């Protein structure tokens, strides 16, 4: 339980648990506990604080900390997101959402292919272990190429670029896969290379072998990785649809259980909470059952099927 | 423009209608539905408020859709021109029921099964929907499965199914269910064993049906044996005792008897001795709790026939009635006086008649009971809030005094602020109603002391069937005390009401309630009458002719079977009938509570009711789909 | 083993619609799942009529015991009244005297974002067609040939009507050796109607040469009433966009067109002896 309210960053800290406990309880209905009487209260907190969101935007069509902080790649495309999953559920201005994505396109686009963000992170309480700034630039790559991809499905037309800059990408990083060390941002730039199917044979296998054990991805420090590493293999495999990997992954999410919540969790449980709602949704309790059974007798014409 | 309200039900079923009432206390008023995040909109409806009207919407609207396959709710919002007000809800699946009638009770291999499926809504009227069947062996895995619907038919599905030659015996179920709501489901038994029909039967009856330990003569039972044609049997019969205990049954071999039946009549006797003897208990208080049957068998005198026949369940008691409190409020009222209701039934659970009851504490606070077994008294208060007992006993006469039933119950108080402290109870002799009758609702009010001439009326509310029937509203003139109400009994009340009123005074907010439990006698709306048309000259020849009328409402359709009296003879169980039907549509109420809750939110929230309010002054909510216990 | 009858082409992630066995000289039938039928000494027919929302992808029958004759050179399943892509059609198969068993199973997708595209058009398209049979030519005039083991049909001289499987086939014109395959376009049911045209561009180096159609249908009898797929106007240099327009006797429910390139064509080419009345 944390209440979604201050500037921008503590109003989506406060903001995030809520749409992780919006499909949680999409699939349990458990909103009682969320509050002891609380969830209709709950729901205007959030309610405000999206309001209060929306107040602290900017000319630049762009939302930031405050309105007068310089706009950054990440959060406002972090928005988007959020909002794109909240298109159909809360008040969203599809044309501001379309407006702001196409002013990120044709504002920060580097012609070297590697997509930098202007506000530097000062505090470590939302970003995680990775404050240190030696191969951020590839993550952050991979997250415009996700913004793209997101936007692909909002606004295909009004931007005909998107599979010129998608396959520039692609081609630079073909070769700059094998130039990582750090696990959970291999899995988490994996799982974005194979949502659009660019992730078989070696480049799998090495893959696989950056996790420690074969089965951990765990990173120096920041113990918080472990229900989040393999997680994000998890949504890779839910790309590939491979149930392998995935039973270990979810026996080391189990040998942990940390609470959370406010240090680093910003998206590391929301999307360890949508990989359990995929997983839940296509993998049920039970597994997969069809069978066809065909006997033969000796004094009949036909078979029995 | 000072408040708005909303009342509505607390569980709303799809595929029906609802209804609301609004109330603003020549305004456009908007209603709308929304989903739980915002699946677009689903209903929305206009009106507008009439000062010559009162100010009441009693706006109706039907509740649609496929997505809805755990549990959910739903949005109501509403627009009063200017202001806004909202709540949450819960929406179910249960949709209707469904009943199974079978033609026989007890089957052989080798023969057929035919049955019919009735389907009825919340109402109890025809529809139409898809619903599934299976049959399922002792052991429980189905044999055969099917779905059907039951279109174009006003509601009647008749079946069929055909045993095999080689099958196992004992108990198979039919279970049926609806396509949409799988969580559901009803069921029937029946039984398949070889057997050949009986020719006569045989009855076994007792004097008394309890048993008092302190008699001399025992217990005393009567054999009656009849052809089924009508004449009188002779022969001989055994007859043998046993014990019942929770899930035991001892034998005692010496009581057993053999007497001769002359003209169809057999008396047996037990006596004291045996009884203590057949147990190692010699202390007779001990056997309190423990159950009694009698088994008998007859034979004929030229050695052709063998039945048996069992009654089983006398019970041990000392005293022979017995006392309840199931329909009794259980929060009193500060000042103004309280009103119970007691509830007196034999031992076996028949409701008693004219038998007195009274309070120990008092005297001549006595009254008597009427068929249902149901007394009415009332009691004065303190008035201190401290939380008091009372206790009941039962004043019969000719019967020593050591031989009265009694107990005792507790009650709390009642959580006002500014003590206004208003009530509502009627005070009329609780009788038996009958449909066509007519009630006297008598408000027995008691307001502040000081000002009581500041209030202009009150508002009323019927609940039946989990559903408004009607919405009131009476007034009064400044310095009463008393109203009544001449409210008049249809057919529709049946089997039972709820009634809820409630007042709105200036502090501050001041919000006042009450509610009452009121039963109606039970009786199927319509009517259908079998009888013979023919002259009834004598009696009937095999292979003659007759002719049967029957009477019933325009427009029906009448479904007949005929049994032979010689099958009920061997299994006898599981049938159907009327009072089975009011059972299953009463025992899936919403309020379970009598009434009277512990504050204006308790009352209203404990008759699935719910009240919003423009000032925030709301209820709390439920999200559980069953009362506790 | 059993002898076996398809229509249309199965794919590995079907699920069946339903799936049922039938004995071939009762009379009447069993009423299996609330449906019709109608058996007589030379006819089996059957009434289906889905209640989801989906459209049927494939249909198979088996029957017992084996018969000497072969099952490609004429007609024994087809469907009255609907089809492929439409939600219900009315089965009909013509017996022998020696069967006395049929198996029966249909496939079905999702009604909303179903598309049959992804199948007929195959994995090679400049070598082999839907049928499976790959193409060949002349070496001297460089033009292919006629397929001459499958059931084919004429109407007046110089036509052809193929069919296999429930698909039938029409070739416009003579095809060449460097031709090149552009693209494929495919005609759903909700956009079917007595007669309709469909356009077509003809822009520079996308000049068509070939055009070949692939469709389903109805047949009231066994003999079938071919449509008129004629060549609006004339298809010439100067007229960028060209028009084809279909005039049918029975409503299709389903189309296909693989349109072939080359840029050397002047927009004739006919047999010599196919030229004259
Ligand atoms: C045994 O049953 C089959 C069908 O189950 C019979 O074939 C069908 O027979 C009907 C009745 O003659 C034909 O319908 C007729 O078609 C004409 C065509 O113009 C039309 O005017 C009417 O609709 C007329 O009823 C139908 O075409 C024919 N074939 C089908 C349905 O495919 C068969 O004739 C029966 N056997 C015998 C010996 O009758
Ligand atoms: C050919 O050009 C003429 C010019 O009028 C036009 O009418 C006709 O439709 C064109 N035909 C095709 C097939 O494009």
């Amino acid at each position: 339980i944390v209440t979604p309210s201050g500037c921008g960053e503590q109003n989506m800290i406060g903001m995030t648990p809520t749409v992780i406990a919006v499909h949680y309880l999409d699939e349990t209905e458990q909103w009682e506990k969320f509050g002891l009487e609380k969830r209709q209260g709950a729901l205007e907190l959030i309610k405000k604080g999206y309001t209060q969101q929306l107040a602290f935007r900017q000319p630049s069509s762009a939302f930031a900390a405050f309105v007068k902080r310089a706009p950054s790649t990440w959060l406002t495309a972090y928005v988007v997101k959020v909002f794109s999953l909240a298109v159909n559920l809360i008040a969203i201005d599809s044309q501001v959402l379309c407006g702001a994505v196409k002013w990120l396109i044709l504002e920060k686009q580097k012609p070297d292919g590697v997509f930098q963000e202007d506000a530097p992170v000062i505090h470590q309480e939302m970003i995680g272990g990775l404050r240190n700034n030696n191969e951020k630039d590839m993550a952050l790559t991979a997250f415009v190429l996700i913004s793209l991809q997101e936007a692909k499905d909002i606004c295909e037309e009004q931007v005909n670029s998107l599979p010129g800059s998608i396959t520039k990408a692609g081609d630079f990083l073909e070769a700059n896969y094998m130039n990582l060390q750090r696990s959970y941002t291999v899995a988490i730039a994996g799982y974005a290379l194979a949502q659009m199917g660019r992730l078989k044979g070696p480049l799998l296998n090495k893959f696989l072998t950056t996790a420690k054990d074969k089965n951990r991805w765990e990173d120096p420090g920041k113990q918080l990785y472990n229900v989040e590493a393999t997680s994000y293999a998890l949504l890779a495999l839910l790309q590939l649809k491979d149930f392998d990997f995935v039973p270990p992954v979810v026996r080391w999410l189990n040998e942990q259980r940390y609470y959370g919540g406010g240090y680093g969790s910003t998206q590391a449980t929301f999307m360890v909470f949508q990989a359990l709602a995929q997983y839940q949704k296509d993998a049920p309790d039970h597994q997969e059952l069809n069978l066809d059974v065909s006997l033969q007798l000796p004094s009949r014409s036909s078979k029995i099927t | 423009s000072p408040m708005y309200s909303i009342i509505t039900p607390n569980i709303l079923r799809l595929e029906s209608e609802e209804t609301m009432v609004l109330e603003a206390h020549d305004v456009p008023v908007t209603v709308t539905v929304h989903d739980f995040g915002k699946k677009l909109v689903l209903s929305s409806e206009k009106t507008v408020l009439t000062p010559a009207t009162n100010h009441m919407g009693n706006v109706t609207f039907t509740i649609p859709n496929r997505e809805f396959k755990r549990n959910k709710f739903v949005t109501v919002q509403a627009t009063f021109g200017t202001q806004v007000v909202e709540k949450v809800v819960l929406v179910s699946l249960q949709s209707g029921y469904l009943f199974i009638q079978t033609d026989k009770t007890i089957y052989t291999p080798g023969s057929t099964v035919l049955y019919r499926i009735f389907t009825v809504n919340h109402k109890l009227l025809p529809v139409g929907r898809t619903v599934m069947v299976n049959i399922e062996n002792p052991e429980g895995i189905p044999v055969k499965q099917d779905s059907l619907s039951s279109q174009n038919q006003l509601g009647v599905l008749p079946l069929s199914w055909d045993i095999p030659e080689l099958v196992n015996m004992g108990q198979w179920k039919i279970r049926a269910y609806y396509e949409n709501s799988p969580q559901q489901v009803f069921s029937t038994e029946f039984e398949v064993k070889e057997y050949v029909l009986p020719s006569f039967e045989v009855i076994v009856e007792p004097t008394e049906k309890f048993y008092y330990i302190y008699n001399e003569k025992g217990l005393e039972v009567t054999i009656t044996a009849r052809f089924l044609y009508g004449k009188k049997v002779e022969g001989t019969a055994f007859v043998i005792f046993g014990i019942q205990d929770g899930e035991q049954r001892i034998s005692l071999p010496e009581s057993l008897k053999r007497i001769p039946i002359e003209d169809g009549s057999g008396e047996v006797v037990l006596s004291r001795k045996v009884l203590l003897d057949g147990v190692q208990n010699p202390r007779a208080e001990d056997l309190v709790g423990k159950s009694l049957y009698v088994s008998a068998t007859v034979i004929l005198h030229s050695g052709s026939d063998m039945v048996q026949a069992e009654r089983s369940g006398i019970p041990i008691v000392t005293s022979p009635y017995q006392i309840h409190f199931t329909k009794t409020p259980k929060y009193f009222k500060p000042g103004m006086p309280f009103d119970l209701m007691v509830f007196v039934t034999n031992p076996d659970g028949s409701p008693a008649y004219r038998v007195p009851v009274a309070v120990q504490g008092e005297d001549t606070v006595q009254s008597l009971t009427q068929g249902d077994g149901v007394a009415k008294l009332s009691i004065n208060t303190h008035p201190s809030q401290k939380p008091l007992s009372i206790t009941v006993r039962t004043k019969k006469q000719e019967l020593s005094e050591a031989e009265q039933a009694t107990r005792t119950m507790q009650a709390l108080p009642y959580s006002t602020v500014g003590n206004s402290n208003n009530y509502l109870h009627l005070s009329v002799l609780r009788t038996e109603l009958r449909p066509g009758e007519t009630l006297n609702v008598n408000f027995l009010l008691r307001m502040d002391r000081a000002h009581e001439a500041k209030i202009r009326y009150y508002t009323y509310l019927i609940m039946n069937k989990g559903r408004l029937l009607k919405a009131g509203r009476q007034v009064r003139e400044p310095g009463q005390d008393l109203v009544v109400l001449p409210l008049s009994i249809t057919t529709d009340f049946i089997p039972s009401f709820r009634l809820v009123a409630y007042y709105t005074l200036i502090g501050q907010r001041e919000v006042v309630a009450d509610s009452v439990w009121v039963d109606v006698k039970d009786s199927c709306v319509g009517s259908l009458v079998v009888k013979s048309g023919q002259s009834e000259d004598r009696q009937p020849v095999p292979g003659q002719q007759m002719t049967l009328k029957i009477e019933g409402d325009h427009g029906a359709r009448v479904v007949l079977v005929a049994v032979d009296k010689g099958v009920f003879v061997l299994n006898k169980k599981n049938k159907l009938t009327q009072s089975k039907i009011w059972d299953v549509v009463e025992k899936a109420d919403i309020g379970c509570t009598p009434g009277s809750g512990k504050d204006y939110a308790g009352v209203f929230s404990d008759a699935g009711l719910t009240f919003t309010s423009s000032s925030g002054q709301q209820t709390a909510q439920r999200a559980e789909l069953q009362c506790p216990q | 083993d059993g002898d076996e009858y398809f229509i249309g082409k199965y794919k590995e992630k079907d699920e069946t619609l339903f799936f049922a066995s039938y004995g071939l000289k009762r009379d009447p039938c069993q009423i299996v799942l609330g449906y019709k039928c109608s058996n007589n000494q030379t006819h089996f027919v059957l009434n289906f009529k889905t209640n989801k929302k989906s459209c049927i992808s494939a249909i198979k029958l088996t029957s017992y015991p084996k018969i000497n004759q072969n099952s490609d050179l004429t007609r024994n399943l087809y469907c009255q009244t609907g089809g492929i892509g439409t939600d219900n059609c009315k089965l009909v198969f013509k017996k022998r005297k020696r069967q006395i068993a049929a198996n029966i199973e249909i496939y079905g997708i999702p009604a909303k974002k179903c598309s049959f595209k992804d199948r007929y058009i195959g994995a090679d398209p400049l070598h082999v067609d839907s049928y499976g049979l790959s193409y060949q030519f002349d070496q001297e005039h460089g033009w292919n040939l006629e397929r001459n083991n499958i059931f084919k049909d004429t109407r007046f001289s110089t036509e052809v009507f193929y069919h296999k499987n429930g698909l039938f086939n029409t070739q416009i014109t003579y095809l060449a050796e460097e031709d090149s395959f552009s693209e494929a376009r495919e005609i759903t049911a909700k956009d079917i109607k007595k007669k309709f045209s469909i356009i077509l561009p003809n822009e520079e180096y996308k000049r068509i040469s070939f055009l070949d159609v692939y469709w389903f249908q109805e047949t009231m009898r066994k003999k079938p009433k071919y449509p008129y797929i004629h060549y609006n106007g004339e298809c010439s240099n100067e007229n960028k966009t060209c028009e084809l327009v279909f005039d049918t006797d029975e409503l299709m429910t389903y189309a296909l067109v693989k349109v072939f390139t080359n840029p050397e064509s002047d927009g004739s080419r006919l047999k010599e002896e196919d030229l004259g009345r």
